[PDB]
């Protein structure tokens, strides 16, 4: 999923670059978005947000967030054999 | 001594091992006073911690004519193991064999130490529940949570870029290339499409190779986090 989101971001970046090449000027200059780099984003995430994101605690986040994907994976495993 | 081996094994990445048309996942930490090994085949987990006391006997029994103190033998074992675990397809003269009798795993490593025999036999027993939870369960949950957070951040960035695209379109400009138009990103639609189409192949664990190839830096990061008187004329 992360890889696909990165691909979509790259496509949008190419679209924005073409729009800028077309001489377009944005009415709101505060909406400008910096180009996306996978390595920089990954390093920033690991440095800043990973410590608070990778907190297992007592297990509440596991059942609160990732239950649907777990069920889908289990169903696929059952279907396979 | 003993704690150092456990910490080193914990702060190590997983490696892929190919032996007799079988695939194993191995973690090894070898120091000058022993070693720690943790092997698995996605169905069972075995662990083996060795001090010099058992090395002095096993290195002799396996290699009758070998005259090697524990330090040199352990260094040779590390030189044998690390090149294969670190990267695959590396040419080497080492051979791996696996067997099980009743409940233990005998892993035999046979190597040519510059032109002489080098036999080692890991006798690994079933790993205790604490080791399995420490090494596989909790780190994987942390990795999944971190990846979910990353997906959320990516979605937020995509929404910001969609807002920028909307502003550019409202400005009234047109693209010199019309093939680059992209539909607005919707989280629910993307999730549904992913689940219906590509989840089958994406979630295929296989023999464990994808886990080693893709998710290792995040695993290492999660493991490292968890381990850490004027008077008169003058008056």
């Amino acid at each position: 999923q992360v890889r696909e989101l990165a691909t979509l971001l790259h496509m949008k970046d190419l679209e924005i670059q073409d729009y800028q090449e077309s001489g377009a000027t944005l009415i709101r200059d505060r909406l400008k978005t910096e180009p996306f780099e996978e390595n920089s984003f990954l390093e920033q995430f690991m440095i800043e947000k990973l410590p608070e994101a990778c907190s297992i605690g007592d297990g509440k986040p596991f059942v609160m967030n990732l239950q649907d994907l777990y069920m889908a994976v289990t169903t696929q495993e059952v279907q396979v054999g | 001594v003993m704690e150092e081996l456990e910490q080193g094994l914990l702060m190590q990445p997983w490696a892929w091992l190919q032996l007799a048309e079988n695939s194993l996942l191995a973690k090894v930490f070898i120091t000058k006073q022993g070693y720690a090994l943790l092997v698995s085949d996605l169905q069972q987990v075995w662990h083996e911690q060795v001090d010099t006391s058992v090395v002095s006997q096993r290195a002799k029994e396996l290699n009758k004519r070998l005259t090697a103190p524990p330090a040199a033998f352990l260094c040779h074992l590390d030189n044998l193991l690390r090149p294969l675990l670190k990267d695959a397809a590396h040419p080497s003269e080492a051979t791996f064999s696996c067997d099980c009798v009743a409940d233990a795993l005998i892993l035999r490593v046979r190597s040519e130490l510059s032109g002489l025999p080098f036999y080692w036999n890991f006798h690994c027993m079933l790993a205790s529940p604490s080791l399995v939870s420490q090494h596989l369960i909790r780190p994987l949950m942390g990795m999944s949570l971190a990846l979910q957070c990353q997906v959320r951040e990516l979605a937020t960035l995509l929404h910001m870029k969609d807002l920028e695209i909307q502003d550019y379109q409202e400005s009234g400009a047109t693209l010199i290339r019309d093939r680059l138009k992209t539909e607005p990103f919707e989280e629910n639609s993307f999730l549904e499409q992913f689940m219906i189409e590509k989840l089958p192949e994406a979630c295929s664990i296989g023999d464990g190779k994808p886990f080693v190839m893709n998710l290792q830096d995040l695993y290492m990061a999660v493991t490292t986090q968890e381990v850490q008187k004027p008077r008169g004329l003058f008056s």
